[PDB]
């Protein structure tokens, strides 16, 4: 059965009729058409579907769309200002914290949640926050460097 | 996305609920929207709500009554009217007029009620918000001056509906419903010759049905003039009904449209009892000219619009006579 | 074989399923809504503009004014006087003053309302006469009298030629301004990448190269940072043969917003873009010998050209350039004036600049013929070019001429001999000739490049990709290019995949204008296909141990002439050709020879010069209702010399579309202004014909076989439009005895002529 | 304000939350993403937005989406069976009833309504049914031919 | 892993977008296995 | 994800003396790009 | 560069070129031992 779902998504008000059994991941990718959020596993194992819900990370594949009613949801498509990259996005690009790019949206959203909560994280805190996000290309080394670079750049401004 | 005001759309299931919905401020009845939506999209009106009449059960029926009269719900489509076997056979002028309106897709949904109550037209009015605001609007909407008749005592927008004159010569009656109940008037009385207050419907009232009497010894026809052979509104339109006794005119009714702020009956009693010949036709033209008030609310010129209005009034009567 | 086969267009499947994506259909979820603030005044100075309140509105991402667009544009390099957003003053009601990019439509509308502009309103001029008065304000400082261009030419001794005539008559004809009304609304999707400082545009244009040039110039951005793509296009008919303001503004807004902007235009705004056929007054004077031979011609044409230069200089030269190349005329005098007016700029519309003077010439020729007692079809046969090749006094080179056959064919098909002069009162028949160029043989920009370039790619898989910068606008250029290449190669049309009009992938093309594409791109495609065929024949010969001269390619088989061997399949030859090569890429080009580009001694003669002309003869049957004055065109029989019909099905459709557009201008279409205000800005009061009154049209194809065209082909889309006007003019005279002097022949004009006739 | 809109679109049940003031044209193009239905004018003048509502033609630009609740709505995208063209679509393609293609979806939907109601129309009945659909490319000749061809093909099937 | 296969029955053409590091090998095997001419097949590797 | 589009651009730009930004790479679409044997055995930088 | 592009377009228009590479035979193993092609290469990446 479908029911009304109201939320704020990437800064815009949404008011949609959504199946009660719809996963947030499927609502984002299919109902709204935001394909940045990815599916890397069969359920909760990889972090590729990580999005922000009221500034905290959430696995879109393991959350029903109806559970985010009235909350602020943000996906990777929301971080840039029009075409201008955010400092975090620019750091992943410039430091090569992204190779194939598939784990990148989830890795960046988990990083964004971390920097909003802890603006100057230690290397150990960065690893702890990204612990559930798997990447197969990088060996993680430059992903840590990317977050450290973004954190320092955000502290400037 | 095409811009419209953020109005509510009510879909009443009965006429009573539609009437109650129309009690609110800035609320308009909505038929198929073929006239109203293009105007609202151009910014002609800023409604708070529209009351869709197309979902009202029973409002689109066409039927014959005991006496052999015709009853048509305000929701019946022009296509259904133009194609109805009884109408084509007994009241051909009405089928003719309905089929002449706009294009076939408009007629597939356009209603009889919306056709009769359509808005008047003027080249200073049927223009975009940008265009009108740039020109200071006008007396009909958001301004205080008429650009066609600068005296500006009223709006002179022209009524170009095709069905009204046909129903007028067929002596049809209009059934109106509203907060005070039901009332009926000769269809000609639904109109007022004023560009900006052209209907005699009051607040909360709706046209619910049209009744056309048996024809007796009357024959009738409708003729429309337009440059293209479809879609265009009438540049001039004349309906006539005739009763012929031997070689004399026993009865005559003539109605014009596309010429004044309302569709109008032309007083033709002077022709009764006489023959139908060249002198009578010239007399008719002069009577039509007197009733007409062709003004430049159209992109097409007044000289042509008036000339053809006179010419076809003679042609439509000659057609009925010779038949 | 593929050439000469009736072929559905190669992209028709996507059109009938709704899968074809036109500019406004392209998905771009991050796109902002672009809107242009247009001048509500026909002529005014801009004293100040304050966008502060609009910029402060939440949801407004960018607001631009003319202060940001210091470089003007124009389709002709010698006349660029239009700014993307106005600077100093506006010159027509609708002239862009500012623009905004916002998150949605309602926000963009609010923003426009918050922009404050202080104007100093100036008198506006609607007619050439008003604009040329000594006391009128100059729209443009370099033309104080508002005359953009004048033409004064004389070919031969005109005074002596008129002295030799037995009968001389002159008449003035007037023609309303008309608009293209392509069904797709104008639109541009502009994606600016601020990370890389790159801009990609998808736009409703017939000239993506010109758009690329003007966007680079106007935004002061290197051409290497811009990519222009033409997606499916809903027609244009000339409207989109110049880069238009909204395309440049969309790019400007995208860069200012550092994002993507979708700028859609309403139908009213599409009418404001205009660039249509100018209101024109033509005085025509013809001298004839008593046997009907033309002795001399003198004409004057005055065009109301709107507010900016645009194509104007070219349009006014065309009023006289095609008085040549159809009939043999001993001497011609041409005087013309292109005048600025405070209305939307006029431009190129199917038959560019030649329609109105052709209509006037044909109508007077017929009228004079009547006075001499010579049949209207006969007087045209009497005056045909006497020999071919024929070099006109204007230096055009006619190498193929199917007029004699066109005339005989329509005479027979219409029952002209049987019926002319024997119809019921109220009905009539009329005949006329018209012609147009198969592309202007000189490009607008002197760059020394070939006039067309086509690339082909063939790899291991055996599919051939044809890359062309040519814009298919519904006429079928992608099918045409495929057909001619497949014919040369001996392959099925299905083996060719066309990629077109994307600047990062396809070779530059000058644009789909003046009917140049089939002739030029068709020849370049043949050139490329011959290069590819050469490579494959070389590989086949080697694998077959035969000499290249003995290889024949028959329906995808490479055989040895005379031999018995089954030969090699196309795929076997591809495999052989890949050895020591890999991917094959070839280039074919075509350039019009200098002798076909006019004569430098005749100034402006490049306009009107071409490789060859499409000729058309048409008979129109019509009736007139004397009560209403309504003229109804029942049927047209039209014979067109297209050199060689590459796709007869498309040639027929193109010819019917051309004749029909002429019918719209002849009977119902006309723009109307009132002190600068557009009155016809919708498709109800701008009367594009509906299917109900439109005539049946029977097309007869004539194939004169041009020696330089692709497989003998010439154009097939513009030469037949103009003839409809004078043909129906004659039919109306036979029906009711009046001779119109003003188009359109709408009921209002006909009834005035009938009333005058009766009064007299 | 948004309200629930239930209808059948191209054979599928739809249940969407739609603004009361949304035109059917905008619902189809923007909410559902079916871009086959076109906009050629500023309101009711061209037929480019013609779709079918309970087998009869309707102008999507001059119809509110909420007015078609509970009805069967069909756009050009519905006519083909997977990738196979309907006979009417094949006829417009093969007979060149379509050049630029822009008026084609509207012209074909108007033609489909005609053929469902009158399977063997006269030339005059074809012209009468397409009277409000403007085409600037063809001069209409081959559009009439396409409809006649399709009618014959459907009848011998 | 994923494949989007577009088969056009009007033209008897197939276009594939697929998760491959070897679009040439895919082109060869799809042609062989479907017994379809390689000239009727287009293979595209989007981001991978 | 290894960077072959960047690698190909870098070497062509070096030879031509132009900025990397002047090169647009179109890759792996059989209708447009030349056949490549595949991204396997680390052959791409060396051969392409 | 742009002035040279303009000059190069004269009498040419769009320039399209092709570049290729092929491993020399000596780097393809022992031509007479088919299996020796596996492991043969132009060069090796080494890591400590
Ligand atoms: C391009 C074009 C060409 C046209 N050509 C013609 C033509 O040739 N001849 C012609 O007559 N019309 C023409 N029209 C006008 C319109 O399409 C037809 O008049 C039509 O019958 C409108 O009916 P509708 O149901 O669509 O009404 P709507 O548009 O829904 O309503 C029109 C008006 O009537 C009011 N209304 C509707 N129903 C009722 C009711 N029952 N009681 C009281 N008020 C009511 C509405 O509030 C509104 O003001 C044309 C329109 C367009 C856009
Ligand atoms: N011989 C021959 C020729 C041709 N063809 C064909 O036909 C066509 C056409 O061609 P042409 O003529 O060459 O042309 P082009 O150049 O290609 O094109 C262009 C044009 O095109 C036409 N057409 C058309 N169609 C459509 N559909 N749309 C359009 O839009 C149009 N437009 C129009 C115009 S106007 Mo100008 O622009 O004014 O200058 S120019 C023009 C082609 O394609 C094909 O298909 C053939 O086949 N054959
Ligand atoms: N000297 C040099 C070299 C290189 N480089 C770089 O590095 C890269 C790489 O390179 P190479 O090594 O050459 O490689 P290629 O061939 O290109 O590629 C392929 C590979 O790649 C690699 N890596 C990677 N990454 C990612 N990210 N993903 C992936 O998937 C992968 N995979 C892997 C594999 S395994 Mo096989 O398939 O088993 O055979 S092979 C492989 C490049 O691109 C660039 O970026 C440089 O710079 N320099
Ligand atoms: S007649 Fe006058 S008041 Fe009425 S719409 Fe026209 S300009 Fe406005
Ligand atoms: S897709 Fe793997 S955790 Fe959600
Ligand atoms: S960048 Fe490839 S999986 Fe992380
Ligand atoms: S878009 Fe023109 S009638 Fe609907
Ligand atoms: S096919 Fe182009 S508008 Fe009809
Ligand atoms: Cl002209
Ligand atoms: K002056
Ligand atoms: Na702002």
């Amino acid at each position: 059965m479908k029911n009304i779902l109201r939320l704020t998504l990437n800064g815009r008000a949404r008011e949609d009729l959504v199946p009660d059994n719809m996963l947030l991941l499927d609502y984002l990718r299919e109902t709204v058409g935001l394909t940045g959020t990815k599916q890397g596993c069969d359920g909760g194992e990889c972090g590729a579907c990580t999005v922000l819900v009221d500034d905290r990370p959430r696995l879109a594949c393991s959350t029903l769309a109806h559970q985010v009613a009235g909350k602020k949801v943000e996906t990777v498509e929301s971080l840039a200002t029009q075409g201008t990259l955010s400092k975090l996005q620019a750091a992943f690009h410039e430091k090569l914290g992204t190779q194939c790019g598939f784990c990148t949206p989830g890795m960046i959203m988990a990083s964004e949640a971390l920097l909003r909560k802890n603006p100057s994280p230690s290397r150990d805190e960065i690893k702890a926050a990204l612990a559930g996000n798997l990447c197969r290309c990088t060996g993680y080394v430059k992903i840590i460097k990317s977050v450290e670079t973004a954190a320092a750049a955000r502290l400037c401004e | 996305m095409n811009i419209l005001t953020d109005f509510r759309t009510h879909r009443p299931a009965t006429l009573a609920d539609a009437v109650n919905a129309l009690a609110a401020e800035a609320t308009l009845p909505l038929g198929a929207g073929t006239d109203l939506l293009p105007n609202l999209r151009r910014g002609l009106g800023h409604p708070a709500a529209l009351v869709d009449l197309t979902g009202i059960d029973g409002l689109a029926t066409i039927s014959t009554l005991a006496d052999g009269s015709l009853r048509i719900g305000a929701g019946a489509t022009l296509e259904a009217i133009a194609e109805h076997d009884a109408i084509r056979t007994t009241w051909p002028a009405l089928a003719q007029a309905a089929e002449s309106v706009a294009g076939p897709t408009h007629r597939a949904a356009a209603t009889l009620g919306g056709n009769l109550c359509q808005d008047t037209r003027c080249t200073f009015y049927n223009q975009s918000e940008w265009w009108r605001s740039g020109n200071g609007y006008c007396l009909k909407y958001k301004g205080d001056k008429c650009h066609v008749i600068v005296k500006s005592d009223r709006c002179y927008a022209t009524y170009h509906g095709d069905v009204a004159p046909a129903l007028m010569v067929l002596d049809a009656r209009a059934e109106i419903v509203g907060p005070a109940g039901k009332r009926t008037v000769p269809v000609a009385q639904l109109f007022r010759e004023s560009g900006a207050e052209h209907l005699t419907l009051e607040k909360g009232e709706l046209l619910a049905a049209i009744e056309v009497p048996p024809t007796g010894a009357w024959s009738a026809a409708y003729s429309k003039v337009r440059i293209r052979d479809a879609v265009d509104f009438p540049l001039a339109g004349v309906a006539a009904a005739l009763q012929r006794d031997g070689d004399r005119i026993a009865g005559l009714r003539v109605a014009i449209t596309g010429s004044n702020s309302a569709p109008l009956m032309v007083p033709v009693d002077a022709l009764l009892g006489g023959n139908w010949d060249d002198a009578a036709a010239e007399t008719l033209a002069q009577l039509v000219r007197k009733t007409s008030n062709v003004l430049r609310t159209t992109i097409t010129g007044v000289k042509y619009r008036r000339r053809v209005l006179l010419a076809i009034s003679r042609k439509v009567v000659d057609q009925l006579w010779e038949a | 074989g593929t050439v000469g086969v009736r072929t559905p267009l190669v992209d028709g499947v996507e059109k009938v399923t709704g899968k074809a994506k036109y500019t406004a259909d392209i998905a771009a979820p991050d796109a902002l809504v672009g809107r242009i603030l247009r001048s509500p005044h026909a002529h005014a100075r801009i004293l100040a503009i304050d966008t502060s309140a609009a910029e402060a509105l939440e949801g407004v991402i960018a607001v631009c004014t003319g202060a940001e667009t210091p470089v003007p544009f124009g389709v002709l390099p010698i006349a660029e006087n239009e700014y993307p957003l106005a600077r100093d003053k506006v010159r027509y009601r609708g002239d862009p003053v500012a623009a905004v990019a916002a998150i949605d439509e309602v926000t963009a509308e609010k923003a426009l309302a918050l922009i404050k502009v202080d104007y100093e309103v100036l008198p506006a001029y609607m007619t050439p006469k008003a604009a040329m008065k000594a006391g009128a304000i100059a729209l443009h400082d370099d033309k104080p009298n508002n005359i953009l261009r004048e033409v004064h030419a004389e070919f031969g001794d005109v005074a002596a030629a008129f002295a030799e005539a037995d009968l001389i008559r002159e008449k003035t004809y007037t023609f309303a301004e008309v608009n293209h009304v392509h069904m797709e609304l104008n639109a541009t999707l502009a994606e600016y990448d601020p990370v890389r400082d790159m801009l990609t545009l998808n736009t409703t244009t017939q000239v993506p190269y010109y758009v690329h040039l003007k966007v680079a110039a106007c935004l002061q951005m290197d051409s290497a940072r811009i990519r222009v793509i033409k997606p499916f296009l809903g027609g244009g008919f000339g409207a989109r043969t110049e880069a238009l303001h909204f395309e440049i503004i969309a790019g400007l807004l995208a860069r200012k917003a550092k994002g993507t902007v979708r700028l859609l235009q309403t139908r009213e705004e599409t009418f404001i873009a205009h660039r249509g056929r100018p209101w024109t007054e033509v005085k025509m004077k013809i001298g004839l010998k008593k046997d009907g031979k033309i002795a001399a011609l003198a004409l004057e044409a005055t065009q109301a050209g709107g507010a900016y230069a645009g194509y104007g200089i070219i349009t006014i030269l065309y009023t006289g350039a095609l008085m040549h190349g159809l009939y043999h005329i001993p001497a011609i005098k041409h005087d013309a004036w292109r005048v600025y007016t405070n209305t939307p700029p006029c431009g190129a519309m199917r038959g560019h600049g030649t329609v109105d003077t052709r209509a006037a010439f044909e109508a007077l020729l017929t009228e004079m013929g009547e006075e001499l007692g010579i049949d209207s079809l006969k007087i045209r046969q009497i005056n045909m070019l006497p020999q071919i090749p024929y070099v006109t006094m204007y230096a055009q080179r006619v190498m193929s001429y199917g007029v004699p056959e066109c005339l005989e064919k329509v005479k027979a098909a219409s029952g002209w001999e049987e019926r002319k002069g024997k119809l019921p009162k109220g009905r009539g028949l009329g005949i006329a000739l018209s012609h147009f160029v198969s592309g202007t043989s000189t490009p607008k920009h002197w760059t020394g490049e070939p006039h067309a370039t086509v690339n082909l790619k063939l790899d291991f898989d055996g599919g051939i990709t044809l890359l062309t910068g040519a814009a298919d606008i519904g006429q079928g250029s992608n099918t045409m290019a495929s057909q001619v290449a497949a014919e040369v190669l001996g392959v099925r049309l299905s083996r060719i995949r066309v990629i077109s009009a994307d600047s990062a992938l396809t070779p530059k093309d000058n644009g789909s204008y003046s009917s140049r594409v089939t002739f030029m791109v068709g020849n370049a495609s043949i050139s490329a296909a011959e290069e590819l065929k050469g490579v494959l024949v070389k590989a086949a010969a080697k694998k077959l141990d035969a000499r290249e001269e003995d290889i024949e390619v028959i329906d995808e088989m490479f055989m040895v002439s005379g031999s018995q061997d089954p030969g090699l399949s196309f795929q076997e030859v591809v495999k052989a050709a890949m050895v020591d090569s890999g991917t094959i890429t070839v280039k074919g080009t075509y350039t019009c020879p200098t002798e076909f580009q006019g004569d430098k001694k005749i100034r402006g003669s490049a306009i009107g010069a071409t490789m060859g002309f499409c000729y058309a003869a048409q008979v129109v049957e019509a009736s007139v209702d004397e009560i209403t004055g309504k003229v109804t065109a029942h049927k047209v029989w039209v014979a067109v010399d297209v050199g060689k019909a590459l796709n007869p099905l498309a040639v027929e459709g193109q010819t019917q579309g051309g004749v029909w557009m002429g019918m719209g201008q002849a009977l119902s279409e006309e723009t109307v202004y009132d002190n600068g205000r557009m009155v016809h800005g919708n498709i109800l009061d701008y009367r594009v014909p509906t299917i109900v009154e439109s005539p049946d049209i029977e097309v007869i194809i004539v194939e004169s076989m041009d020696p330089n065209g692709p497989f003998g082909a010439k154009e097939a889309s513009e030469g037949m439009l103009a003839g409809f006007l004078p043909a129906i003019h004659e039919a109306v005279y036979e029906a009711v005895g009046v001779r119109a002097t003003d188009f359109p022949l709408s009921p209002d004009r006909i009834t005035e002529l009938l009333d005058a006739k009766e009064a007299a």
